C-alpha cells in the first residue's frame, strides 16, 4: 500500500519499501515534512531524492505519496517579485498570492501552432543587433569563458525592454546569492524591476532543486505566453543544471556516460528548450523567447554539454576573453557567431545597412590577418583595414548604456557610405556621441522618419543631416 | 498477443516480466495503454522495444514515448511484430510521427493501409546492380564539378548555419520540378521550427503531395530519434520494391542518429569506446546505409546532411559515414558569408562519377579547367594582396580575370530562397552549364562587367542583367 | 546507549546500533577502552556518522588513526554534532578539530558556551553590498584588480608560486591597520609553518585579536574536512553574537574537498569527474555560503586555493571560482621569470574595476595598462616566427613599454627580507597611478630596463637608475 518505511539515507537520496503504487515523478513527502521525488522504481525499492533540507531522516521513519505532479503558482502577482524555485518567496514581503498552478512537466507547442520568426528583438547592442540579429522565439545561446562579459548583456537586454511591451524574466541556477541582490539591485536601479521576475536556485540549495529552476522559469513564461504576451527567458548556467543532474543521476546509480554525465543530458535540455516557441494568429500570437547560458573552461567549446547546445540551438553568440582585453568590449566574435534568422528579425532599414556592414566586416577580417605585418602595401589593401578598423571602433559601446535602433541605423549609415573617413580613428568614438545629441537637437524629423516609417529616410536628407553635423564637429 | 506486468522503470528505460513465458523477439513492439481507476493514477498510451532479455522471464525495453507516470503492475501487451509503419498510396500528402502515426490534423490513416515493419533483412546480392545513372539537379556548381549518382550515397558536409537545410529543399523542389519523382524525407531529431518552416514551404509550393514526411522531434526520447530513419526508409522501400521507380530518400542529420545510439548505449549500460561512442557503432551506421541501394527496378538515392563540430573531419560519426559516400558535397562558411550562395567549395567537393566516360569528355575538359583556374587563383591571391593585382604579369592577370567571373558564376537564384531576397529564381540545363562555362573560360564575356555573373542562371542572364545595370 | 563496532577500513568505520535508537547524520560518537591484556591498545577515539546504511548500521568517518580497532568494540553516542567552545575564550589560543586547545597554557571548563558546527546558511534577506576598496600596498592588486572591504578574495595557484608570501604580507598590513576580531585556520597546510606564523604573531601582539585553529597534512582526512568549518563557527559568532567585524583566514582550501574524495570511494560512491566524489559541488558550496557579510556583521574572507596539477581548469578551482568577487591568479611563468609575486595581469579581476567606484583616471590607466601586454603577449608569437627587425616604429614601442612595465609591477617587498634581504615597501594607490602614467607616457624611456626591477615607487626607479650609472 501507501505506507512504507525509509531503508537508506544519504547525500539528499533516500530508499524505501513499500510504496507499490507510487509513479515516476510522485511528489513524496516525510514525517519530517520535507517533500521529493520518486525517480526510481525497482523490484523492491524506491529511489528518492529529497527537495530540502535532509539531515533529519532516519532509517525506520515511514514515508508517504502526495499524489500529485510538482506545481509551480502562476499568476499576474509574481512580477517584480524574487522567488525559488518552489513557488514560495524568499524576498520578505509576505505572500506572491498567484491565481492557481500548473504542473511544470508539461509538452511543448507543436508543429503548426508556430509562424516564422518575423518581429525584431532589441538589444540595444550595435554588434549584436546589426550583424547577430534575434527574433521573438529564436532560440539565441550565449558562450563564453569567464569574465567576458556575459551578463552584462543580458542585463542590458533585460533593460531595454522598458521601450517596447516584453515580459522578462531572469533565472539564476548554483549562483551565490549575494550576486543575485547585486544583479537585482543593478536592475532595480535602472527601473527595469516592475516588467521582470528574478528565480533564484543557489548551489547551497539541495541539488533536486536546481534540477527544477529551469522548467520553473518556463512554466511562469508559458503562462504569459498563452495569455498573449511577449515574454523573455535567460538561464545564466545550464553548466550547473547539467552538473546537479550528474551527480543526483550518480548517487542514483544510473549507468554512466561520456563525462560521466548520465544518457539523459540531451533528452532534459531538449525537453527544457523546446518550450521556447513564436505562436500563431489562431494562438494568440504569444512568443516565449529564451537566452540561455553555457559557460566552458579555457575556450575549449568542443565539449559534451557545449555541442549538446549548440546543436539545439538557432544560434550562438561566442565570447572571448582574447578580444576582452584588447579593447573590444563587448567581446563578440561575429565571425564564428551565426546568425539563422539574419534578414527575417530585422527592420528593413537595418537589413539594408547592415548586409553592407557584414560584407565590409567580413572582407576587413581577412586581409587584417597578416597585411598589417608588411608595412609596404599598395594604396588600396590598407584603406579595407582602415575601413575595418573603424568598423571594431564604432561597434564599442560603454556598459549599460543601450541604444535605440534608428540611432544605430544612423551611425552605421555614416559608417558605411565612407563620411568617417576625415575623422581620426580617436576621434571616432566621441564623434557617435556627439552626433547623436547632434540629430537629438537638430536632425530629429529623420528620427520620427524611422520611427513612423520602418524604413531609411529620404537620402537627401540623410545626408544634409549627417553632412550638417560634420562641419561642428573638430 | 500475450500480456505481462512491468518491474522497472528507469527513465525511458522499462523491464516487464512475462511470468507464463512466452517472450517477445528482439526489436519487438510492446504497446501500454492505461486508464486511471483512482484520481491519483493518469492515463498514458506508450510503446517499447525490446532490446535485451535477461533471464528469468524479464526483457528490457526502451521506450517510444515519455515515460512519465508509469506505475509497477500495469499491463503490457506483446503485439507480436516490430513497429509497423503503414504504407502506400495513403502515405502522400501526410506527415507522421516514428511510430507511423499522422502528425497532420488532416486526418488519420485506416486499417485499410499495408503495414511495413520497419526492421527487415537487408537485400542479398538477389539483383543488386552496378550500372551507373548520372541524376540532374539543375545546380551549376553541383551538376558540373561534383554530378550525384542513382542509387548512389551523396554527403552534405559543413558547421552550423552554413546552408545545408535550403540546399537540401531547393533539390527536392527542383527534382519534383524537372524531373517529377516522388521522395521521402526523414527529420533526425529535427527543430520543430524549421519542420514548421518545411512543411509551410511544401504546401506553399504544391509539393506536399508529391514527397512523404516523418518527423522526430528533439524532445522527444533517444530512441524514436534513433528509428525515425529507419521508418523513413521503410517507407521509401515501398515505391522502389513495388511501384518499381526512381525513388529518392533525405536525411538531415545522421549526426543525431549516431548520437541517439551512443546516448541508448549509455541508458542499456554498453561500454563506451572511441570518443564516447557505443560499442555498436559501424555496426549500425552500415545497417542503416546497406538497405539504401539500387537494385534492378529502383535506386533509393539518398542526399544526406551532416555536421561537423570543430572544422575536424576525424570525429568516428563524420569519419564512418566517409567510408560508405560515392559524393560528398563540402560547405564553407567563409563561402557563406560571401555573396556567393550556395555555399559549396569546388576544390573540396568531389564524385566518383566524375570519370569522363561516365559524364562525357567535354563536360570533364570544362570541369578541369574550372578546377585549374580556381587553385591558380587561389594560390595568386596571397601576391594580389600585399602587391595587388598590377604586379602580377599578363598570363596571371587575365587567369584572376577570368577566376573572379566563374566564382561569381557558379553561384545562381534559386526559387526557395524567394523568402530571403525577392527574387524569382532560375534553373539551368545541364548543358547550358557545361556551354556557358566554356564560353566563359573561352573568354567570351570579357568586356562585361563583373557584377553581372553575381546570381543569375543562364549567361543571357548575365547578358540582360549587364544590359539592366549599364 | 552504545554501539558495536563491525567493520573499519581505513579511514571510516561501521559502527551497528542494535539498541533500537539510531543517531542522525553529522553526530558524533566516542570510542573510549581500556586494555584487557598486553596484545589490547588503549583507544581514545570520537566518530562522525556521515551516511545511514540498511541494518541498523551507519557509516562513520573516524577523526583520528584508527590503530587497534578490533571488531566488537563499543561505541557511545553523544546525541549531537561536534561542539566547539565559543565566546571570548577562543582568543589567544589555539585548538583542534574536536574543540581542544593544542598549546599548553590551559584548559576550557564545562561551563563555557559550546555550538555545533552544522547549521544552514544565511538568507537572501539578510545579505548587504558595498563597493568600498581595500588599499593592500601591494602595486599589482591596488592598480590592476583592486580588493574591496567585505568582498571574497582569491589566491589561485599551484603549488611554490607566492601564495604563502601573499598571505603573511596581506595579514601583516591588515592587522597592523584593522581592529578586527580574526580567526586563522590552516586546513591542510605545513605543521611547521603553524608554529612560525604564531611566533611572528607573538612578535606582533596580534594573537590576543586573534583566534586559531589548527589541522594538517599528517591528518586523518575527517579533520582535515571539518576545520575549515570550526574556524568559520567561531568567525560566526564574533560576526553575529557579538557583532564586531572580523576576519577569517583559510590557507589551500583545497584539502578540504580532496579530503572527501579520499574517503568517497569508501562510502560507495560512484567515481565523477577526474575522480572526484559525485557530491563535490553540494559541498563546496555549501562551505563557500556560511562566509557571508550581513546587516548584522561582515567578514572580509581572504582566501588561498590549491591546484591538483597546476591546471586551473580542474574541477574543484573551476567550482570555486564562480564564488569569488575578487581573484589573483599565480602562475609559475612569472615566477620563473624572475618578477614577483606571480600575478597573472591579463587573468586576475575585481568586482571594483568602474569609474563609479575608482575613478575615472585610475580605470583607464589599468585599461591601457591591460591592452598594451595584451598586445605585447601576441606579438611574442609574431617575433618568435619573423624575428625582431621585421617590426614597425609602434610595433617596437610596444614591446619597449610593455617590457618597462611588467618589471615595475615587481615590488620590493617586507616579508621578503629573508628570501632576498631588502627592506620592503608600502606603496600608496596614487603614487602607483602616478607612476604608472609616467611610464604609459614614455616619461621614463631612457633608463634601462634593469633600474625597474624589484623597486617600491618610481622614485626608487630613478634611484636605481643613478646607481647603475646611466
Ligand atoms: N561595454 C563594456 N565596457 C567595459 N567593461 C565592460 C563592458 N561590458 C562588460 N564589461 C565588464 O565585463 C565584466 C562582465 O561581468 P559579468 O559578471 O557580467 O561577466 P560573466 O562573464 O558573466 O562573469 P563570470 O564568468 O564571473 O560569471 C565586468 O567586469 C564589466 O565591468
Ligand atoms: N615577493 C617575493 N620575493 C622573493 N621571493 C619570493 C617572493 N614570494 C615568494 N618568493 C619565493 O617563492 C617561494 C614560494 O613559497 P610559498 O610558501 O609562497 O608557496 P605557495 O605559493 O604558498 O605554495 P604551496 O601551495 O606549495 O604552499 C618562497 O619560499 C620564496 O622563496
Ligand atoms: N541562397 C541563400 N541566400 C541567402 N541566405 C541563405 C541562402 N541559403 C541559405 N541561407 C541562409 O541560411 C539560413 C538557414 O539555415 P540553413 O543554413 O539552411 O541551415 P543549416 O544550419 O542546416 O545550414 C538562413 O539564415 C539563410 O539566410
Ligand atoms: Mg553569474
Ligand atoms: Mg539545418
Ligand atoms: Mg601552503
Amino acid at each position: 500500500s501507501d505506507v512504507g518505511t525509509v531503508i537508506q539515507v544519504g547525500d539528499g537520496i533516500a530508499r524505501a519499501h513499500g510504496l507499490d503504487n507510487v509513479m515516476s515523478g510522485e511528489l513524496v513527502e516525510f514525517a519530517n515534512g520535507v517533500m521529493g521525488m520518486a525517480l526510481n522504481l525497482e523490484e523492491n525499492n524506491v529511489g528518492i531524492v529529497i527537495l530540502g533540507p535532509y539531515t533529519g531522516i532516519k532509517e525506520g521513519d515511514e514515508v508517504r505519496r502526495t499524489g500529485r505532479i510538482m506545481e509551480v503558482p502562476v499568476g499576474e502577482a509574481l512580477i517584480g517579485r524574487v522567488v525559488n524555485p518552489l513557488g514560495q518567496p524568499v524576498d520578505g514581503l509576505g505572500p506572491v498570492e498567484t491565481t492557481e498552478t500548473r504542473p511544470i512537466e508539461s509538452r511543448a507547442p507543436g508543429v503548426m501552432d508556430r509562424r516564422s520568426v518575423h518581429e525584431p528583438l532589441q538589444t540595444g547592442i550595435k554588434a549584436i543587433d546589426a550583424l547577430v540579429p534575434i527574433g521573438r522565439g529564436q532560440r539565441e545561446l550565449i558562450i563564453g569563458d569567464r569574465q567576458t562579459g556575459k551578463t552584462s548583456v543580458a542585463i542590458d537586454t533585460i533593460i531595454n525592454q522598458k521601450d517596447q511591451n516584453m515580459i522578462s524574466i531572469y533565472v539564476a541556477i548554483g549562483q551565490k546569492e549575494s550576486t543575485v541582490r547585486t544583479v537585482v539591485e543593478t536592475l532595480r536601479k535602472h527601473g527595469a524591476l516592475d516588467y521582470t521576475i528574478v528565480v533564484t536556485a543557489s548551489a547551497s540549495q539541495p541539488a533536486p532543486l536546481l534540477f527544477l529552476a529551469p522548467y520553473a522559469g518556463v512554466a511562469m513564461g508559458e503562462y504569459f505566453m498563452y495569455k498573449g504576451k511577449h515574454v523573455l527567458v535567460v538561464y545564466d548556467d545550464l553548466s550547473k543544471q547539467a552538473a546537479a543532474y550528474r551527480e543526483l543521476s550518480l548517487l542514483l546509480r544510473r549507468p554512466p556516460g561520456r563525462e560521466a554525465y548520465p544518457g539523459d543530458i540531451f533528452y532534459l535540455h531538449s525537453r527544457l528548450l523546446e518550450r521556447a516557441a513564436k505562436l500563431s494568429d489562431a494562438k494568440g500570437g504569444g512568443s516565449l523567447t529564451a537566452l540561455p547560458f553555457v559557460e566552458t573552461q579555457a575556450g575549449d567549446i568542443s565539449a559534451y554539454i557545449p555541442t549538446n547546445v549548440i546543436s539545439i540551438t538557432d544560434g550562438q553568440i561566442f565570447l572571448q576573453s582574447d578580444l576582452f582585453f584588447s579593447g573590444v568590449r563587448p567581446a563578440i566574435n561575429a565571425g564564428l557567431s551565426v546568425s539563422r534568422v539574419g534578414g527575417a528579425a530585422q527592420i528593413k532599414a537595418m537589413k539594408k545597412v547592415a548586409g553592407t556592414l557584414r560584407l565590409d566586416l567580413a572582407a576587413y577580417r581577412e586581409l587584417e590577418a597578416f597585411a598589417q605585418f608588411g608595412s609596404d602595401l599598395d594604396k588600396a589593401t590598407q584603406a579595407k583595414l582602415a575601413r575595418g578598423a573603424r568598423t571594431v571602433e564604432v561597434l564599442k559601446q560603454d556598459l549599460h548604456q543601450p541604444i535605440p535602433v534608428e540611432k544605430q541605423v544612423l551611425i552605421i549609415y555614416a559608417l558605411t557610405r565612407g563620411f568617417l573617413d576625415d575623422i581620426p580613428v580617436e576621434d571616432v568614438r566621441r564623434f557617435e556621441k556627439e552626433f547623436y545629441l547632434f540629430l537629438d537637437q537638430n536632425g530629429q524629423h529623420l528620427l520620427e522618419h524611422i520611427r513612423t516609417t520602418k524604413d531609411l529616410p529620404n537620402e537627401d536628407d540623410l545626408n544634409k543631416a549627417i553632412e550638417a553635423f560634420k562641419k561642428t564637429f573638430v | 498477443m500475450t500480456r505481462g506486468r512491468v518491474i522497472q522503470v528507469m527513465g525511458p528505460v522499462v523491464d516487464v516480466k512475462f511470468e507464463n513465458g512466452h517472450l517477445p523477439a528482439i526489436y519487438n513492439a510492446l504497446k501500454i495503454q492505461h486508464k486511471a481507476r483512482n484520481e491519483n493514477e493518469v492515463d498514458i498510451d506508450l510503446t517499447l522495444e525490446v532490446a535485451l532479455h535477461l533471464g528469468d522471464d524479464t526483457v528490457r525495453t526502451i521506450a517510444m514515448a515519455s515515460t512519465d507516470g508509469l506505475i509497477r503492475g500495469m499491463e503490457v501487451i506483446d503485439t507480436g511484430a516490430p513497429i509497423s509503419v503503414p504504407v502506400g498510396e495513403v502515405t502522400l500528402g501526410r506527415v507522421f510521427n516514428v511510430l507511423g502515426e499522422p502528425i497532420d490534423l488532416e486526418g488519420d490513416i485506416p486499417a485499410d493501409a499495408r503495414r511495413d515493419p520497419i526492421h527487415r533483412p537487408a537485400p542479398k546480392f538477389e539483383e543488386l546492380a552496378t550500372e551507373v545513372e548520372i541524376l540532374e539537379t539543375g545546380i551549376k556548381v553541383v551538376d558540373l564539378l561534383a554530378p550525384y549518382i542513382k542509387g548512389g550515397k551523396i554527403g552534405l558536409f559543413g558547421g552550423a548555419g552554413v546552408g545545408k537545410t535550403v540546399l537540401i529543399q531547393e533539390l527536392i523542389h527542383n527534382i519534383a520540378q524537372e524531373h517529377g519523382g516522388i521522395s521521402v524525407f526523414a527529420g533526425v531529431g529535427e527543430r520543430t521550427r524549421e519542420g514548421n518552416d518545411l512543411y509551410h514551404e511544401m504546401k506553399d509550393s504544391g509539393v506536399i503531395s508529391k514527397t512523404a514526411m516523418v518527423f522526430g522531434q528533439m524532445n522527444e526520447p533517444p530512441g524514436a530519434r534513433m528509428r525515425v530513419a529507419l521508418t523513413g526508409l521503410t517507407m521509401a522501400e515501398y515505391f522502389r520494391d513495388e511501384q518499381g521507380q526512381d525513388v529518392l530518400l533525405f536525411i538531415d542529420n545522421i549526426f543525431r542518429f549516431t548520437q541517439a545510439g551512443s546516448e541508448v548505449s549509455a541508458l542499456l549500460g554498453r561500454m563506451p569506446s572511441a570518443v564516447g561512442y557505443q560499442p555498436t557503432l559501424a555496426t549500425e551506421m552500415g545497417q542503416l546505409q546497406e538497405r539504401i541501394t539500387s537494385t534492378a527496378k529502383g535506386s533509393i538515392t539518398s542526399i544526406q546532411a551532416i555536421y561537423v563540430p570543430a572544422d575536424d573531419y576525424t570525429d568516428p560519426a563524420p569519419a564512418t559515414t566517409f567510408s560508405h559516400l560515392d559524393a560528398t558535397t563540402n560547405l564553407e562558411r567563409k563561402l557563406a558569408e560571401m555573396g556567393i550562395y550556395p555555399a559549396v567549395d569546388p576544390l573540396a567537393s568531389t564524385s566518383r562519377a566524375l570519370a569522363p566516360e561516365i559524364v562525357g569528355e567535354e563536360h570533364y575538359q570544362v570541369a578541369r579547367k574550372v578546377q585549374q583556374t580556381l587553385q591558380r587563383y587561389k594560390e595568386l591571391q596571397d601576391i594580389i594582396a600585399i602587391l595587388g593585382m598590377d604586379e602580377l604579369s599578363d598570363e596571371d592577370k587575365l587567369v584572376v580575370h577570368r577566376a573572379r567571373r566563374i566564382q561569381f558564376f557558379l553561384s545562381q537564384n534559386f526559387h526557395v530562397a524567394e523568402q530571403f531576397t525577392g527574387q524569382p529564381g532560375s534553373y539551368v540545363p545541364v548543358k547550358e552549364t557545361v556551354r556557358g562555362f566554356k564560353e566563359i573560360l573561352e573568354g567570351k564575356y570579357d568586356h562585361l562587367p563583373e557584377d553581372a555573373f553575381r546570381l543569375v542562371g543562364r549567361i543571357e542572364e548575365v547578358v540582360e542583367k549587364a544590359k539592366a545595370m549599364g
